[PDB]
């Protein structure tokens, strides 16, 4: 039942802080058809909160320059989905991000993407329901940023990093459940996550390149991003 | 009665029983398969039938699987046949190629029919067949995955409580996790040096679900898969 060693707990701490920082609901919302430009220019807010906390992240400076973006842009709309989730309240059944005019069941309904909230809200119950704590959700964000993606220059070091982030969030799930079996459960159920993020990221991509070609403005920023 | 990396196992010799194959697969009218390749890719499609209606007869008797909801049966089976042939793909073609460096020309389909990484080309999917040998058939190559943790992901794959609409969420979030239980105690009682290991074997589970999802991509693109049909044909299938 070995606790964490200095640089493990060390770390766990980095994150936990350095979170609340890139607090997602962001305040420099200055935006001084349908609506469908509230939705999108968050999402691009947010999507710019994420590249940064992509990087004072113990890991990237070392991964390249190029292979990192490579990174990004995959992680990207994954994570995303991760903070709008971890929102979610289960007394209404929405998310409420700063409920701005943001994401809701209404607004994504009059811009007609009426089926798409219905599903990330599915994945909203679905991880409300293992109720992560705030170091739980670090370390997953971070194995997401250093999940494997194809076209990496040297995979082999992406997964030395994530791995690390990988073994801390064991060792502490297992300290914080003191030895027992149940441990290996809850470790499993979070990285049972990291698949359907890779779902929920592709539902994405093919919905850009449905609003491209049906005429949408989609901001040169997205469309770069997780590109069509 | 028990779910164990123990019954998983001796279930694997179980061999189908080559009765009703159902098209889960097959060339549509109209499709736009070139006519001189219209031959050979519903001779594949019958091949991925009958290994589908493998899937379902292995399912259908993993233990207390058949004691859920039947709505739900249909859900797991039919949320997953797919990424479930692509793994025993790459675990079968995992022996024909240990291939500046030669990327693996071969991909096993069905014991001898091996398709030819040519060919994956010829008909645009190079890319995906090159993605299923590099991150999953060679990469459980290195890690060295017994037999035992192999069919454990299985029965972690269709014991996935995340499917949309089923009717008892927690009849198979307890399952799942009943294999959770068992793949970190043998993996430790197993190879205990190995660290991480529990871990380096669940991350194979997203990759499996891309490269899951691309295949339908291209699946649907030519119009080969008939995803209607497929409930009722599941739904036949287990009774
Ligand atoms: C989950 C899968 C399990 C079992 C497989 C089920 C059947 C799907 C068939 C896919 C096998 C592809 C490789 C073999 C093809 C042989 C035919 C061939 O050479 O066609 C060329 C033709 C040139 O056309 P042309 O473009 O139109 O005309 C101009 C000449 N180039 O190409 C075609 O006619 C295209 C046929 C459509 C293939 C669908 C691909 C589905 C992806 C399967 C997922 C598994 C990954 C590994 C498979 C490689
Ligand atoms: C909250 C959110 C998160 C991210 C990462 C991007 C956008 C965002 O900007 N949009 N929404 C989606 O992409 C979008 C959203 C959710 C969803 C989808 C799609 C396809 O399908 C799968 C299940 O759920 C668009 C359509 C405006 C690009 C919005």
């Amino acid at each position: 039942v070995p606790p964490l060693t200095a640089n493990q707990k060390s770390l766990i701490a980095r994150l936990v802080y350095y979170q609340e920082g890139y607090e997602q609901p962001s305040e420099e919302d200055l935006k001084r058809d349908m609506p469908f430009r509230q939705i999108t220019e968050m999402t691009i807010l947010t999507v710019q909160l994420i590249v940064e906390f992509a990087k004072g992240l113990p890991g990237f400076s070392k991964i390249s320059q190029s292979d990192q973006i490579t990174l990004l842009k995959a992680c990207s709309s994954e994570v995303m989905m991760l903070r709008v989730a971890r929102r979610y309240d289960a007394a209404t059944d929405s998310v409420l991000f700063a409920n701005n005019q943001a994401y809701t069941r209404d607004n994504y309904r009059k811009a007609g993407m009426a089926y798409v909230i219905e599903d990330l809200l599915h994945f909203c119950r679905c991880m409300y329901s293992m109720m992560m704590d705030n170091v739980h959700y670090a370390l997953l964000t971070a194995i997401v940023i250093f999940s494997d993606r194809p076209g990496l220059e040297q995979p082999s070091l992406v997964e030395e990093i994530q791995r690390y982030y990988l073994n801390t969030l064991r060792v502490y799930i297992l300290n914080q459940n003191s030895a027992s079996p149940r441990s290996a459960v809850i470790f499993g159920k979070i990285l049972g996550i990291l698949t359907e993020i890779r779902t929920l990221g592709m539902q994405n991509s093919n919905m850009c390149i449905s609003l491209k070609l049906k005429n949408r403005k989609l901001p040169p920023f997205l469309e770069e991003i997780w590109d069509v | 009665q028990e779910l164990s990396i123990e019954r998983l196992l001796e279930m694997e010799s179980l061999v189908a029983d080559p009765s009703e194959e159902f098209q889960f697969l097959r060339v549509g009218p109209d499709s736009n398969v070139p006519p001189k390749f219209r031959a050979p890719v519903s001779s594949l499609c019958q091949i991925g039938n009958k290994q589908i209606a493998a899937l379902v007869v292995w399912a259908r008797d993993i233990p207390h699987f058949s004691q859920l909801e039947m709505e739900d049966q249909i859900l797991l089976i039919k949320g997953s046949w797919n990424e479930l042939l692509l793994f025993a793909i790459a675990w079968r073609s995992m022996e024909f190629l240990t291939e500046t460096t030669s990327p693996p020309q071969l991909m096993c389909l069905m014991p001898g029919m091996t398709l030819h990484r040519n060919s994956a080309l010829q008909a645009g999917v190079g890319q995906i067949f090159d993605r299923v040998l590099s991150e999953l058939s060679l990469k459980m190559r290195t890690l060295r995955v017994d037999q035992a943790e192999y069919v454990a992901l299985k029965a972690i794959i269709l014991l996935n409580p995340d499917v949309k609409g089923l009717k008892n969420r927690q009849e198979v979030e307890v399952l799942r996790e009943k294999m959770f239980l068992c793949l970190d105690e043998y993996c430790r009682r197993s190879r205990s040096s190995e660290e991480g290991r529990f871990a380096a074997l669940l991350l194979r589970l997203p990759a499996l679900r891309s490269i899951s999802l691309k295949s339908f991509e291209h699946l649907f693109f030519f119009h080969l898969v008939a995803d209607t049909s497929i409930a009722g044909y599941i739904r036949d299938a287990l009774r």
